[PDB]
RNA sequence: CCAUGAUAAGGAUUAUAAAUUGAAAGUGUUAAUAUCAUAAUCAAAAUUUAUUAUUUAUAUUAAAUAUGUAUGUGUAGAUAAAAUAAGAA
């Protein structure tokens, strides 16, 4: 991995509702899928977001469906419940992708982002040169050179 | 030339005082913040860190499982297998007037950070250990899945009659 | 200037200046006319007088036309002068072709790295000499390595000055 | 749009404080400059961290095989000769050739700050360690 | 049509790393070359900087250099030949003409009557094949000559 | 702006060109750009591989027009050169709101922005 | 070329008004006007040719004009008799009919109701647009000292704008009253609307061999030395080069014995010396201007005065300096001017040895001026040399001593006899004793101050590299050169294995460009563009750091400033 | 403006905090002439080449009566240090001289060996708002 | 040397070390000894030059 | 690689031709040329943006050098540069001035052929007309100012101003 | 230095079609009140002013002279901007 600085940490509904522009950004899904793939498992979580999300942007340019006067709150609660479904669904896809990304770099002998957990490897979020001295949310100090998290060989 | 025993007016002028805090106008405090993560709920460290996903690291993937098939290792596939499974089982839907609190209005000004504040915490408090509507447990039936190694096609000799 | 600045005062020095920023003339002929009988009866620009024509004057030169633009003196009069100058001056280095064969200019190939079929050649390049010699260091390394456990081209067949 | 208040006056004794306050100020900054000045040399002829980073190839791999074998018994004159600096041993890895292409593109070196710590470097605190009181732009020990 | 970047992004409020954004000198971009343009850290506006730095024309600038290097570089890896300096006797007929040179007249074709249209400047020849005008001093050819493959020859791939 | 040239293979082999380049190349392999070029000839119910277009950019050009904006133009000049060789499949076309040109632009730049379009500058209370 | 294609003449009228509609009724105008002017001087020019073609007389003067070549393409001095340069000159009054009626006939076309103006076979003369000048001013529409952000907010655009139409008239002769009648146009005018005049016409100009002669690369070449910043205004004269058309007859001579000598035919020196029947010793002489061996002013060889047995002043030596200032007819200042050795010591020249004659005193002789040797190419015959050089065979075998073979040669000398010779040094060259004459005073304090030597760097500079760099020095900096690296197997052969057979891969006779196109001062050590990304990288190539500078474009300062002194189209096309 | 520092005081606006073209401000202020660079010390505010000439400053270039300070761009020379003459550069207050003569000084200009923005603050010239202000900044004592 | 190119290339030979007083404790210096007094030079202007 | 330039004379060849350097020389002869010797051959950079039909941005000329040291004070950069000379620089010298029309003619003689007499600006005469008109019912808030004393000081011979109340 | 004029900033309900998301209510320099004074850049210069988007860790000072300081858990209070070729219901 490149990128290796500290960073800033969205809340998942915020980075879904990008849309289009990232987090349904063609490009990107597709190599998700491909490391999906590549892995031999099936890709469920992902078909589903690229259903939603496809038709989201196929109708982002009209108008909601009219909105009778309701003392019930009916259509209301009902289409309140469809979206948080959808919520749900992305959900467990934005996971899905942040865990076998993090996954899948264990295997390949990579070192992540700063403060960033690797399951077998780093538990506490693994750092190294880092802009502080110390690891951030350890408040330990770091060793010189960068921790080294793989047996040297490659 | 010859440096002086005494300086006169050089260190006689009122010293600049060392900052009190960080951030913003210097006046903001060292303590836990929100961006801070914990590495005690999940595999995935909770709020997740920035993660990208480079076509190389895809290269790599593919040379790695390639090489990983030809030497007959079962091990990290069925690893992977197991957590694919546990975490892609399809989300129940929520019942009717179950939705996710918004920001109550006409607390703050429209363009206050108490927003934002209340998103990062209220995400930060449900960890998909939390996820309730999502079934996953051994108690859970996976129709679409298969259940353990012996089902799967590298033990297909176990398969035959 | 018909308008403003056409009758007082300031009226000469627009003027001027005007005519000061217009001195460049253009010089133009086509080389198809420079191909012609000289009064000796030699062509007066052949094919290798034009080829040393091109070259000459860069981009001098466009779509078979000389043009040269001569901006040097603040007057008109004076730079067809000075373009005619430079003009007689480049025909007369120009026609040296004519002169015999030394003064064409060379050809610029652009002439491919040997090809591979003739690449496979140089690993079989003093084959012999090579292969008696690889016993021979294949005896120094079967010896060296007696004493230690990794054995350098450096002790074998390779020289490092030590001073 | 007001109308300018008027300065008030200089003061007294005030060209005097200043003549002197600015006349000290430069035969200190003669020693902070031959200080910084020693500092910055100092640094120059002593030795540094290795710049490379380990945690990538062709680097990682063990200290006995690939590169370092390459660096042992061909470059290893050089490379103590320039003191580890990461500008010249960045450049002798360019002319070694046998890397060739690489040490720009697949290889990867430490950040400029942390390369530039002394040798036996052991914690990073080190990088705030350093003397403030010389002026080297971040280039002495 | 490269899909590369040949723009520096402007200057905004301080992008920091993210799903989707990183830093603006951030060490990915250019190559690493963004190190040049760097300063690091909570910068103090009033006493310190480098202007240059922040400013967008000369940045501009010093990546579109760094551009024009990456595409000189790789149209000279892009060669495999040199340039010699051949007599107009011994060379090849269809260089036997009068060849304008470069930007002076139509892209020209190097012979329109032998069926062959393609840019005469960039033809390139086999050092095989001029190796007798090349090397007249030699004696017996210093490269082999050239094996060719038969057309008509029945091959694998005839179907024989 | 681009302009479609439009001409039917007869021999079956079509393919389509921007500036002299194969459509794979161009809008670079993404397939989501490439369809919407694709689907006029969906729409009027033909053959992709009886036509062959060549696409000229007349507008700003760059480096890479591979994006959808530049796409969405893409599909509109095939659409109209599709029309003009064919017709009747003008009404198909202009029901799927192919030949619909819409009008919309980045907002032009302006000193008084801070990111010189959308942006007003700071404010404080006095 | 036939009908609309072609010309004699082109005038193209440049209108610029302020408002578009202006210029468009304005270009109407005066395109009606040079309509109808344009038909009456061409219908006029048809009449007299159309007379020239039934018949008329041929002048002794154009005859005799077409009779001039030493010989013509059949290979003797042509007769052309006047019946057949009449039979040119109908020819080429036909063509010009072609024209003049193609001309008139598209000015009666343009009918009220059917006029086209743009298109040029509807009408003549005709018109293109032009693309409008068009300049945006963007500013403050406030004023306030308070606040940069309510200075920004309030921000006009406002345009000038300037707009053209060109006027586009091709004719087939050139005609004075045209160009009158054209040029006054400017008079009548419409309302705030000027014009330019752009007049392409053909001239004829004229070659000489005689001025620019076409000669043999001197014996000595010029390096990229003569070619220094100032070396424009110093190491070379503005061409022509002068050549003596004047000469003066040596004591043994006769009249081919000047000829061999001018490198002329005897004829030739007869009739440019016409005047005279016999050329004694001491006489002046014209030389043929198509003579091959004419001399330059001042050969490079210094005249110089040496003091010896003088005048009767002494019988001595000679003393004071207007002496010699009298002995080689200069002023006194000059001599001085020349001497700094002879001016410094003293005025009575007392201990010195010699004097130098003032650049203007020298003489040329046909013997320092050509080289007496000529080199020999490895393909070389007697045959071939003897063509070069002009000479007969036997001439050369003379001077050579009947030698057969060239090939163990490097040099062969050339007789005196030869027409074309090599110079020994450029003539367009400044001989330098021109340039010392400028710097007189200091060639001077020179030797008063005694200076050796001024050490442009500190004694140990090229210790450090990076720190002395004068504004002539480039990056990237050019590495120190190494024997055996150019390719593979020499570096195989000098370093890795030492018994390798093939000391360097073949190497074509021919010159080797390795940076190209760039061309290149031979001899240098030089690098060749980079295909590493590393070695981009990783050299010392500095960035932009202060703000940017172009030469032209300095002068129109930034680009938000952009300066104009007038407000052309910014498409327009110099004539 | 709003205190009238000179005589431009008058004539001149702020107009807020406001950008200028890069490298083209008004009035050029040199606060970073002296800014210590023990690496970069001959290359720094001075000759862009080693090569150069001294400036028009450091010659005397026709007859004068005399001056007063001579011009912050004129280098130090070891007769500066030498000579034991007055050396004046204008400075404000009033006049900085060199008195304290040292070989530290030699090739750089006095616009490097002369510190524009002093850290001694007269409270002299401040209005009491102005000396509350540098109050607030931990400047003054207070 | 500047940092840029040849930095490593300086040597301690370059350093004026007579010319202060340092700390023997912490290897810094502490003063500057007189620079023009003692100062000897057959040069002041450049050898070629006689005034 | 790093290399020797190198030239062959045509007199070494087997065929005698025209080396590409000479014609170089010969054209740096003809249109004089400086050669720039210390020329590095690495950094031949074409200007990517005008130079490539790709941006949209293309002159199809070399609009900037691509050189980050290049500066105006450079003896180079002085060699090719345009003199201020005649630019616009000049124009706006001569034309933009106060008061237009001073640039048309000179004031007085305009005024003299036209009017009879010399006038003064229009503000001047608001200075005076108001002068008349203030004098002429108030007087001493004034004061006496002139170029020159010496007349007022000692005045004439004769001179007997008026009595005033 | 008293000595009238005049143009800014400031989103709150005339809408979608063949169509603009910037306004008059006045922000230094401008035309009738006069009765202390020469204050104006052509270089290289002195921070107190509400009204300003800076570069945050692989490689880092060459041409007009060009910024030495603030690493501290993206962390107080309180504040800023946007529904316009973008993607918000
Ligand atoms: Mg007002």
């Amino acid at each position: 991995n490149t990128f290796l600085t500290s960073s800033v940490a969205t809340p998942p509904i915020s980075v879904i509702r990008t849309g289009p522009k990232w987090w349904a950004d063609p490009e990107r899904m597709v190599r998700q899928k491909l490391m999906y793939f590549t892995l031999g498992v099936d890709q469920l979580p992902l078909r589903r977001t690229a259903v939603i999300q496809r038709d989201l942007q196929r109708f982002h340019m009209c108008k909601p469906p009219p909105r009778v006067g309701d003392s019930t709150g009916y259509k209301r609660s009902r289409a309140a419940q469809l979206n948080t479904w959808y919520r749900r669904i992305q959900y467990q896809e934005y996971h899905m992708q942040h865990l076998f990304t993090r996954h899948v770099w264990g295997l390949l002998r990579v070192y992540p982002g700063n403060t960033t957990k690797i399951q077998g490897k780093a538990d506490d979020g693994y750092v190294g040169y880092d802009s502080v001295p110390f690891h951030r949310y350890n408040r330990a100090p770091l060793p010189f050179p960068a921790r080294e998290l793989y047996e040297r060989r490659k | 030339t010859a440096t002086p025993e005494r300086f006169s007016v050089l260190g006689t002028t009122h010293p600049k005082p060392k900052r009190t805090g960080f951030g913003r106008n210097n006046k903001m405090r060292s303590k836990p913040s929100d961006n801070v993560a914990w590495y005690d709920k999940g595999p995935v460290e909770w709020l997740p860190r920035p993660v990208r996903l480079t076509y190389d690291h895809l290269d790599q993937l593919q040379q790695w499982t390639m090489r990983a098939t030809l030497d007959g290792r079962t091990e990290e596939f069925n690893r992977i297998r197991d957590l694919h499974r546990e975490w892609s089982q399809h989300p129940l839907m929520p019942v009717l007037g179950d939705v996710e609190p918004k920001f109550p209005l006409n607390l703050f000004k429209q363009n206050h950070r108490a927003k934002k504040r209340f998103l990062v915490r209220w995400h930060k408090a449900n960890t998909p250990a939390n996820w309730l509507w999502m079934p996953r447990g051994p108690t859970v039936v996976t129709p679409l899945h298969r259940t353990n190694p012996t089902q799967y096609p590298e033990n297909w000799k176990q398969m035959v009659q | 200037d018909n308008l403003q600045y056409k009758r007082y005062d300031w009226q000469g020095w627009y003027q001027r200046m005007l005519d000061v920023h217009n001195r460049n003339v253009s010089l133009r002929c086509r080389i198809c006319d420079l191909q012609r009988l000289d009064g000796n009866g030699v062509q007066f620009v052949d094919m290798q007088t034009e080829r040393r024509l091109r070259i000459l004057a860069q981009h001098r030169v466009g779509m078979g036309v000389l043009k040269l633009d001569a901006d040097k003196y603040e007057d008109q009069a004076d730079n067809v002068t000075f373009g005619t100058t430079k003009l007689s001056e480049l025909l007369a280095d120009a026609r040296k072709a004519q002169l015999g064969e030394e003064y064409w200019p060379s050809v610029e190939l652009k002439v491919r790295k040997p090809s591979g079929q003739s690449k496979a050649h140089y690993s079989l390049i003093d084959n012999e000499r090579i292969e008696k010699r690889s016993r021979e260091l294949y005896e120094k390394y079967r010896d060296a390595k007696k004493r230690s456990l990794f054995v350098t081209p450096m002790e074998t067949w390779l020289e490092v000055k030590g001073m | 749009w007001a109308k300018p208040k008027k300065r008030p006056k200089v003061g007294q004794g005030f060209h005097e404080k200043a003549q002197k306050w600015r006349e000290e100020y430069l035969l200190d900054r003669h020693r902070a400059l031959a200080d910084s000045l020693r500092a910055y040399v100092e640094f120059s002829t002593s030795k540094r961290v290795e710049p490379w980073d380990a945690r990538f190839k062709p680097f990682d791999r063990i200290e006995k095989d690939g590169v370092y074998v390459l660096m042992r018994y061909m470059m290893e004159e050089k490379l103590q000769l320039c003191n580890y600096h990461h500008r010249p041993v960045k450049r002798l890895f360019c002319n070694i050739g046998l890397m060739g292409p690489q040490i720009t593109t697949k290889a990867r070196w430490k950040p400029y700050r942390f390369a530039t710590n002394p040798a036996g470097t052991s914690k990073a605190e080190r990088m705030y360690q350093r003397d403030k009181t010389v002026y080297t732009h971040g280039h002495n020990d | 049509v490269s899909t590369g970047e040949f723009d520096h992004p402007p200057f905004q409020f301080r992008q920091r790393h993210t799903f989707n954004t990183t830093p603006l000198h951030d060490a990915n971009r250019f190559g690493g070359r963004t190190a040049y343009l760097r300063e690091i850290g909570p910068v103090n506006i009033k006493k310190q900087g480098r202007r240059f730095k922040k400013d967008p024309r000369t940045v501009q600038f010093n990546v579109d250099v760094w551009c024009a290097q990456q595409t000189l570089r790789k149209r000279w890896k892009q060669r495999d030949w040199e340039v010699i300096e051949i007599p107009f006797r011994l060379v090849p007929r269809e260089q036997q003409r009068v060849i304008p040179e470069l930007y002076t007249d139509i892209p020209q074709m190097t012979d329109p009557a032998r069926n062959d249209f393609s840019n005469i400047r960039n033809k390139v020849y086999d050092r095989e094949e001029l190796q007798g005008v090349l090397f007249p001093a030699a004696g017996a050819m210093l490269y082999p000559p050239l094996q060719r493959v038969d057309k008509q020859a029945m091959t694998l791939d005839k179907y024989l | 702006h681009f302009t479609a040239l439009l001409r039917e293979n007869r021999d079956h082999n079509g393919i389509i060109t921007v500036m002299g380049k194969p459509l794979s190349l161009v809008l670079d392999n993404k397939a989501w750009l490439m369809e919407m070029v694709l689907m006029p000839f969906d729409e009027a119910n033909l053959d992709y591989r009886d036509f062959d277009a060549h696409i000229v950019s007349e507008g700003h050009a760059m480096p890479s027009i591979a994006n959808e904006i530049a796409a969405f133009a893409l599909r509109m000049a095939v659409a109209n050169a599709l029309v003009k060789l064919i017709p009747l499949t003008r009404i198909p076309l202009k029901k799927s709101g192919l030949l619909s040109v819409d009008r919309r632009r980045e907002r032009g730049q302006f000193p008084g922005y801070l990111d010189g379009k959308k942006v007003k500058r700071r404010f404080a209370k006095r | 070329e036939d009908g609309i294609r072609g010309s004699e003449v082109t005038y193209k009228i440049v209108l610029e008004g302020f408002w578009d509609h202006h210029v468009m009724k304005l270009a109407e105008d005066v395109c009606m006007f040079l309509k109808d002017v344009g038909r009456q001087i061409v219908e006029e020019k048809l009449v007299a040719v159309r007379r020239l073609l039934q018949g008329g007389a041929v002048d002794p003067e154009l005859l005799a004009a077409f009779n001039c070549a030493r010989a013509g393409p059949f290979g003797g001095l042509d007769e052309y008799d006047k019946e057949e340069v009449a039979n040119f000159l109908r020819s080429d009054l036909r063509r010009l009919e072609e024209q003049c009626l193609s001309v008139i006939n598209r000015c009666n076309v343009p009918v009220p109701g059917a006029t086209n103006i743009y298109d040029p076979h509807t009408s003549w003369p005709h018109v293109e647009k032009l693309e409008p000048w068009v300049r945006m001013a963007e500013f403050w529409t406030s004023s306030s000292d308070t606040s940069f952000t309510e200075l920004e907010m309030s921000t006009a655009h406002y345009e000038f704008r300037k707009f053209f139409r060109v006027i586009i008239c091709k004719l087939p002769f050139q005609s004075t009253e045209f160009e009158k009648r054209m040029y006054d146009i400017r008079h009548w005018l419409h309302r705030q609307t000027s014009c330019e005049f752009h007049t392409i016409y053909r001239r004829n100009v004229i070659h000489d061999s005689a001025v620019f002669p076409t000669e043999h690369d001197p014996a000595t070449p010029t390096t990229h030395e003569h070619h220094r910043m100032f070396s424009f205004a110093l190491d070379w004269q503005s061409a022509p080069v002068n050549r003596l058309s004047t000469d003066t007859v040596h004591e043994g001579e006769s009249w081919d014995a000047v000829a061999q000598r001018l490198g002329c035919s005897v004829g030739e020196l007869k009739d440019a010396n016409a005047e005279r029947e016999t050329i004694e010793a001491g006489v002046v002489i014209n030389v043929p201007v198509t003579a091959t061996r004419r001399l330059t002013s001042f050969g490079a060889t210094p005249l110089v005065l040496p003091l010896k047995t003088t005048s009767a002043k002494d019988g001595e030596r000679i003393r004071t300096w207007e002496e010699a200032a009298a002995i080689l007819d200069c002023t006194v200042e000059e001599l001085q001017q020349c001497n700094g050795h002879a001016a410094l010591t003293y005025q009575k020249k007392e201990s010195e040895t010699e004097l130098v004659a003032p650049l203007s005193c020298w003489t040329s002789t046909s013997e320092s001026e050509f080289s007496p040797v000529e080199r020999v190419h490895a393909n070389d015959t007697l045959v071939a040399i003897a063509r070069r050089l002009q000479c007969s065979e036997e001439a050369l075998r003379a001077v050579n001593d009947g030698i057969t073979d060239v090939s163990g040669l490097d040099f062969v000398r050339v007789p005196p006899e030869a027409r074309r010779p090599r110079r020994l040094v450029e003539p367009q060259l400044r001989p330098q004793a021109a340039t010392d004459a400028l710097l007189a005073r200091t060639i001077a304090e020179e030797e008063t101050f005694k200076l050796k030597s001024i050490p442009h760097l500190p004694q140990n500079a090229e210790r450090f590299p990076h720190e002395y760099h004068t504004p002539t020095s480039r990056f990237p900096p050019t590495p120190s050169e190494t024997p055996a690296t150019q390719d593979w197997m020499a570096y195989t052969a000098k370093y890795l294995d030492k018994q390798f057979t093939i000391s360097a891969e073949p190497a074509p006779v021919y010159n080797v460009n390795k940076l190209w196109p760039m061309q290149q001062i031979p001899g240098k050590v030089d690098q060749t563009p980079f295909e590493e990304d590393q070695t981009w990288l990783l050299h010392s190539i500095p960035v932009q750091q202060l703000e940017m500078h172009h030469h032209e474009k300095d002068l129109q300062d930034l680009p938000f400033i952009n300066h104009e002194q007038f407000p052309r189209s910014l498409e327009w096309n110099a004539p | 403006l709003k205190i009238a520092k000179s005589a431009f005081g008058f004539y001149l606006a702020r107009r807020g905090q406001r950008k200028y073209p890069f490298l083209r401000r008004p009035h050029i202020k040199n606060t970073h002439s002296m800014n210590p660079s023990a690496p970069y010390f001959w290359s720094f505010m001075t000759a862009k080449s080693q090569m150069a000439f001294l400036p028009e400053e450091n010659y005397i270039t026709g007859d004068w009566t005399g001056k007063f300070f001579v011009s912050k761009r004129q280098v130090y020379t070891l007769q500066h240090a030498t000579s034991g003459a007055k050396v004046r550069v204008k400075s404000f207050p009033s006049i900085f001289e060199f008195n304290s003569p040292s070989r530290w000084n030699i090739g750089k200009e006095m616009n490097t060996l002369t510190k524009p923005r002093m850290d001694l603050i007269d409270e002299q010239m401040l209005t009491k708002k102005q000396r509350l202000d540098y109050v607030r900044a931990g400047l003054l004592p207070k | 040397n500047r940092p840029e190119v040849a930095m490593h290339r300086n040597t301690v030979g370059l350093l004026p070390a007579h010319m202060w007083e340092t700390d023997k404790k912490t290897g810094k210096v502490k003063s500057v000894k007189d620079s023009v007094r003692d100062y000897q030079t057959k040069t002041p202007y450049p050898k070629w030059v006689q005034l | 690689g790093v290399h020797r330039v190198g030239y062959t004379h045509p007199s070494t060849l087997p065929v005698p031709c025209a080396q590409r350097w000479d014609l170089r020389l010969a054209r740096a002869r003809i249109f004089q040329e400086y050669i720039e010797e210390k020329a590095p051959g690495a950094w031949q950079l074409e200007d990517e943006r005008s130079m490539s039909p790709e941006f949209k941005t293309f002159t199809g000329y070399p609009m900037r050098d691509m050189r980050p040291g290049y500066g105006q004070n450079l003896p180079d950069y002085i060699m090719k540069k345009r003199l201020p000379n005649n630019t616009h620089y000049e124009l706006f010298a001569r034309r933009d001035i106060p008061n237009e029309d001073n640039a048309m003619y000179g004031k007085y003689l305009y005024d003299m052929t036209v009017h009879g007499t010399s006038l003064p600006s229009t503000y001047r005469m608001h200075k005076d007309i108001n002068k008349a008109q203030r004098n002429d019912r108030k007087l001493s808030g004034n004061r006496f100012k002139v170029l020159c004393s010496s007349g007022a000081k000692n005045p004439p011979s004769g001179w007997e101003p008026i009595p005033d109340a």
